[PDB]
């Protein structure tokens, strides 16, 4: 009931889903063959949120994976839990976009989106009472940033009332792996601001920093990054699947965290995180959890909240605990850090409790916060974009398929206006 | 032998009082549960303990809690009753 | 003074009986009664049922 | 012959009704199945459970209650717990989509297709009883569905039934500790809705009960279960006069005749005593004098309001146990002659007292110890205006910049509805000090 | 019906309360559990019957270092005392008067006042308050003075008796005791009704000379003070030929409101080894009471006059043999009185003989006397301690410890002036017309 369907785009999105579905199947006790093997009753009542029942007693995720090249799908099918996916949900092209926003949004996008729109319409009409959509994709890739944005526009136009949630992987300045990042990133952000109900930013810089300095393991991997992202994203919707003292859903989080419709960019994290050699010395308590979580270093974005002010915040507590520690620590930190909290909205922290701890842990915390420090990402990427656009670099590759510089200019203007209005609230006073 | 839990306002240390929660209960029952180890300990959970969400793992049952309390009331008293004699207590050498 | 120690421990025990009245009047030799004995403080209560 | 219907809406309402019904079942001897035990085979005497339950003819007893929510998780938890066979399957009405802390959603769009079912079930329950005393409503005011459905239900009941008494045990947010961030809006709207539609309202904010639990029960980490148990104890003490014989009985109708001076002024505050743990309960005689002295202690309030800053208007207190009327009168005289407590000039005598014989019932696995004497006191004071005053400050401080207003406007509610709620709150505030000044 | 309330502050206060409340429990037969061992409202003065069975004492314990209190909570008498009348702080005053009187004593005094009000409301015939404190300590002297000041305005005319422990002339523990000794003297002079010297060197002498113990300890000292307290307060609860209340001290030993400092003594005090070699006549024990070497305060009565003496007899005494003893005392020339006091003896007699504590020190005896005497010789202790204060105040030693805790620099001056005025008053009263 109140189920959510899952759609992903690009190789980054496919790799994110390959780990997220593994984590969810492990949590719900689903074997790679798709047969229930749980140990408790509480693991089955709310399984229809992410799983569709089929004849033979097996469960299939209601996810559709798409890309413009078949290699990522041939790789993700063979991975663990890959047989869970219905082959009818795999929709792929034969050419590929090649890191070109226009190529993935206008030429092949229009002629390829029909089938994926058909299958997602079939899923949405089949489900009992749709709750909303969730997105995992990367903004630095051409096919992702184009097709995903176009599909978001189409599905938002077809279902205006349903909620929309996105996990964006914005390009990072220090560790960059392609030069066409500013163009497609700016265009994707411009298209996203008008349609995305919720947007969550993830940075490979932050993921690398966390995996290097917190877990202190020498050689990280995209598998570890995907594991961290999957745990963080499952912590958001855990309380939708399990009972607790205070229930909370995506709609409630949106209502409590977006004061204005054009301010829907957050920055998330996960806690607790500890190394193998240091997990036996730490003590798992609510003060420890909140102390680690409100640390700026733990954040999954390179944006430092201490350079801005928290417009609003929400913390999702997982596991059996007392309302004392939760509420008292929230009030205490809010009073002790009054300089980092905007004043014209009092008591701007939201809390929820889910009684089921994650497998392998006894307590956990998921935090989603809206702060005015996220604007530096847009500032830096727009500076790079305008610096490389002033000389008309790589512009022919975009203008050779019907795209004109008027669109680029309006994207620049809209993004700059967004940055300005988002910064104004930082200096706004009561 | 000690006494199997203490008076309310007793300052001091009660081993794992902050490590493994033990919320909601009065205090004498809490410190009784600490001196005599009836609690899981460790940063892990077997399947039996988890999937027991408040309303299911407490705020339920009919009299199983009642027979548990009388057993605890008996145990605490038989432990404490080991004291008698018209010689008061050795306060001089205990102090 | 009131016996408190007895009240705390034998509060839950309640004895219930079904009884019949014996008297000179003839109309009241058939109607039945329910007798309650509260042994917490030796209190006897009588209730009369109607067919 | 006397019956009362309890209404529970929202997560807080359901979670407190669960504790209330567990306490009632344990007090009347009802097993979770419904039969008294399977061992007592006489029964057929002392029909006092009829106030809260209803005989099915042979065996089990069904409560006279209805549960309302839009989030199905709590309803499924109730239907799955140990009380699965107790409640009627279709009086636990559950919605489909949650209101998600929005007043407009639960008042204009989603509440309409469930209010019909709720009213139908209410009519079915009301047709069974014959001496319906009144309705009780428990509502979490800080939740969207709770506030919206409470407002709609109260508005509908004010027309369908009319003169029947309704009692409101609302839970306003604590002055500094709260869970959500949008509670001032729907709190103010709910207050405006219930100002002209509730006969009696009682404050049940969480921080005060927290403070009581920490100091007396000596618990450092209590949870909502302890709060629900304390509130259920308060409700049981209030309602025990109906179904238990006593020296002085007080009914539901014996509140709006002896405790509320004016129709506009019915927002009140509650207190309970004694609260003590078994590990230190038996060292004190727990006399009626000391329990009624602790009852008037401002630190034992169930609402975060200090009566020392205002005047009293009417006080209703109920004693249960082995209390003596002469000791009651002596304690009343002592508290009257106490200087630190003052009454309003135009109310020379301000006490109504009822006495019940049944001592309070102790629940195994709870925190309270079993005792012999207890007092539950409801007083109307002018000082309650401060909670409305500070709640006004929070609302305007964020409404000046039109924060979150789009979330309410887009759900079909007129943008200007905040203004009349603010004016209603200002008028209610203005009324209180006018009464508070001397002639 | 008639009750007395005891106040204990500072670990000296608690470690005297332990001994005295052990002696009271043994005297009334109350078990350490608090249950009466089964078998006439004699216990009502010190204990309160809770409705069924146990009796809870009418006492409150105050301290800021929790170490001494935690022993009681973990001791054998854990079930006896009220869990919420053993008030314990967080940080001790650490031998600073200003700390416990202006900074950290304020947040704990309110709970003590609440508990005192709750306890006193239960009583119906409250007679007065008794206070035990250590003047030569931080929280004992600071907090206790604050409680005395607050009580003198909250309750007013209720009598207040004092048992304070002033430093010995040479045997001492700290260096800064003279500072916080002066300030507490200034506080108590205008706020307490009766004061009794309870120095430690004097009792050390009594133990060594009588009980034949070469290595005594504070616990041995505390038992003697408990015996003194019980002998003083016996008449309020046990039947006798002449009963005296605490208002018979407030009316017969204080000629003037300023002069209310007196001293205590006790006799006979003998070990069981040589207990059974003397007849211990009432004439013999009354002489040891007046013996200067038997004093419980480091004072020499031969260096001053007498004003009033109240001696309480308990045991198998007969009033006629009592009167002869006072006649012989008056006949004796080594003891002299003041001219303006022709009669100076108030005598009380009780039937209950003193009880002996198992594992104790004193022997079981059929007669004992406790004598509280007001004398002019008590002014000597003020002179020596004033000199000690002056020696280390000439150079402003340790002053910064006090100024930094919110106490004014000048406060040292007026407290000294009050002591000088007290010495002047005592020496002026001691003269003859
Ligand atoms: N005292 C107390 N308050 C509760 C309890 N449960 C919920 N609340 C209050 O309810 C507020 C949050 O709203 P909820 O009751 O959880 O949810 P709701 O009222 O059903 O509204 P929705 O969230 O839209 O479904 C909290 O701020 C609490 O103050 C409870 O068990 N005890
Ligand atoms: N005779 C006797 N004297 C004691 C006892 N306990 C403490 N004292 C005296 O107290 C003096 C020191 O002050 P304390 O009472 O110990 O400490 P305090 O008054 O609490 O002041 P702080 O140490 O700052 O907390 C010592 O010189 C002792 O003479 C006792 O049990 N018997
Ligand atoms: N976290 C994470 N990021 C990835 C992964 N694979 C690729 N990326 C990021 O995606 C960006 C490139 O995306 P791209 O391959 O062009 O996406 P595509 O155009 O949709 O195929 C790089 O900057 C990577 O940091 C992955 O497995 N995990
Ligand atoms: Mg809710
Ligand atoms: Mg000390």
């Amino acid at each position: 009931m109140r189920e959510i369907v899952h759609i992903q785009g690009g190789q980054c999105g496919n790799q994110i889903g390959a780990k997220f579905w593994e984590v969810i199947s492990d949590e719900h006790g689903i074997d790679p063959t798709g047969t229930y093997h749980g140990d408790s009753d509480l693991q089955l009542e709310r399984i229809n949120v992410y799983y569709n029942e089929a004849t033979g007693g097996r469960y299939v995720p209601r996810a559709i994976l798409m890309d413009l090249e078949p290699g990522t799908m041939d790789s993700v099918r063979a991975g663990p839990f890959g047989q869970l996916f219905r082959p009818d949900n795999f929709v792929f092209g034969q050419t590929g976009a090649g890191n070109n926003w226009a190529k993935g949004h206008y030429t092949e996008g229009a002629e390829l989106i029909d089938s994926v729109l058909d299958v997602v319409r079939k899923e949405a009409e089949g489900c009992d009472c749709l709750q909303g959509f969730q997105i995992t994709h990367s903004l630095g890739g051409g096919t992702g940033s184009g097709m995903g944005t176009l599909l978001i526009s189409k599905v938002r136009e077809e279902y205006p009332d349903r909620i929309m949630e996105t996990f964006s992987v914005v390009p990072s300045p220090k560790v960059s792996d392609t030069v066409v990042e500013p163009y497609n990133a700016t265009l994707s952000v411009h298209q996203l601001v008008e349609n995305a109900d919720e947007c969550m930013v993830i940075d490979n810089e932050a993921l690398y920093d966390i995996c290097f300095r917190t877990l202190k393991l020498t050689t990280p991997t995209y598998g570890d990054l995907n594991h961290l992202v999957s745990a963080a994203m499952s912590g958001v919707t855990c309380c939708l699947r399990f009972p607790g003292q205070l229930n909370s859903d995506l709609r409630k989080l949106a209502v409590n965290l977006i004061p204005f419709p054009r301010l829907h960019f957050f920055m998330i994290g996960f806690a607790p995180l500890t190394s193998r050699g240091s997990q036996q010395y730490r003590a798992l308590t609510v003060p420890e959890l909140t102390q680690q979580m409100f640390d700026a270093k733990n954040m999954m974005c390179a944006a430092d909240p201490r350079h801005g002010r928290y417009l609003t915040a929400s913390a999702l507590f997982r596991g059996r605990m007392s309302t004392k520690e939760v509420d008292e620590q929230m009030l205490n930190v809010q009073n002790k850090n009054s300089s980092y909290f905007v004043e014209w909205i009092p008591n701007n922290i939201k809390s929820s409790i889910c009684d089921i701890p994650p497998k392998g842990l006894k307590m956990a915390v998921t935090f989603v916060g809206n702060s005015t420090a996220i604007q530096e990402m847009f500032k830096r990427v727009a500076e790079q974009f305008t610096a490389m656009f002033r000389r008309k670099a790589f512009l022919h590759w975009y203008t050779g398929e019907g795209m004109d510089e008027m669109e680029f200019t309006e994207a620049e203007s809209n993004m700059n206006d967004l940055v300005s209005e988002y910064q104004q609230y930082q200096d706004a006073t009561a | 032998n000690q006494a199997k839990s203490h008076i309310p306002g007793y300052a001091g240390y009660i081993p794992g009082i902050r490590s493994e929660n033990m919320y909601g209960k009065t205090y004498g029952k809490i410190t009784y549960m600490s001196v005599t180890n009836q609690h899981h300990k460790g940063p892990d959970l077997p399947p039996d303990l988890r999937y027991t969400s408040t309303v299911k793992g407490e705020f339920t049952d009919q009299k199983g809690v009642k027979k548990q309390e009388l057993l605890r009331q008996a145990v605490i008293e038989e432990a404490k009753i080991t004291s008698s004699g018209y010689g008061s207590s050795p306060l001089r050498t205990k102090y | 003074r009131k016996d408190i120690n007895k009240m705390y421990t034998q509060d839950q025990y309640i004895l219930r009986f079904e009884g019949k009245l014996i008297s000179q009047n003839k109309e009241d030799n058939h109607r039945k009664f329910i007798i309650s004995f509260f042994c917490g403080d030796d209190t006897i209560m009588v209730y009369e049922t109607a067919d | 012959m006397r019956e009362v219907i309890s209404i529970h809406v929202g997560q807080g309402g359901i979670q407190v009704g669960n504790a209330c019904w567990e306490l009632f079942c344990l007090e009347h001897g009802i097993q979770p199945d419904g039969q008294m035990p399977s061992d007592r085979t006489i029964g057929g005497g002392d029909d006092a459970f009829n106030t809260f339950f209803s005989e099915t003819g042979a065996g089990k007893h069904v409560p006279r209650a209805v549960f309302l929510d839009l989030e199905p998780t709590v309803i499924d938890e109730v239907r799955t717990g140990t009380y699965r066979q107790l409640f009627h399957p279709e009086q636990l009405i559950s919605g489909k989509e949650d209101a998600a802390n929005n007043f407009a959603r639960g008042h204009y769009t989603i509440g309409k297709e469930i209010v019909d079912l709720c009213l139908d079930r209410i009519r079915k329950l009301a047709d069974n009883c014959t001496g319906l005393q009144g309705f009780l409503v428990f509502n979490s005011v800080g939740g969207g569905t709770g506030s919206g459905l409470g407002s709609l239900l109260l508005e509908r009941l004010s027309v369908d039934y009319g003169k029947k008494s309704k009692l409101g045990f609302t839970i306003y947010p604590s002055p500094q500790v709260s869970t959500a961030v949008v509670e001032p809006y729907n709190s103010i709207l709910s207050t405006h809705s219930l100002l002209e539609h509730t006969d009696v309202a009682v404050m049940l904010d969480n921080e005060a009960i927290y403070d009581i639990c920490r100091r007396n029960l000596d618990i450092e980490r209590p949870t909502y279960t302890n709060l629900n148990r304390l509130i259920a104890q308060v409700i049981s003490s209030l309602t025990a006069s109906l179904r238990f014989d006593g020296a002085l009985n007080v009914d539901i109708t014996e509140f709006q005749t002896n405790l509320v001076p004016y129709p506009r002024i019915h927002f009140m505050l509650s207190s309970y005593a004694p609260i003590i743990s078994a590990e230190k309960a038996y060292h004190e005689q727990l006399s009626v004098a000391e329990i009624t002295n602790s009852a008037f202690e401002p630190a034992n309030m169930m609402a975060k309001c200090d009566p020392r800053h205002g005047k009293y208007m009417a006080c209703s207190m109920m004693y249960r146990g082995d209390v003596v009327p002469k000791d009651v009168n002596a304690s009343i005289a002592t508290i009257k002659t106490k200087r630190t407590i003052q009454f309003v000039d135009w109310c020379p005598t301000g006490f109504k007292v009822g006495i019940n014989y049944q001592p309070p019932t102790v629940v195994p696995g709870g925190d309270l110890a079993k005792v012999m004497r207890a007092v539950c006191m409801i007083s109307n004071s002018t000082a309650i205006a401060e909670v409305f005053s500070r709640l006004d400050h929070k609302f305007d401080l964020m409404y000046a910049k039109r924060a979150f207003v789009h979330w309410y406007v887009g759900e079909g509610m007129e943008e200007g509805e905040f203004s009349e709620a603010r004016e209603d709150l200002a008028a209610l505030e203005k009324d209180y000090e006018e009464v508070g000044i001397e002639t």
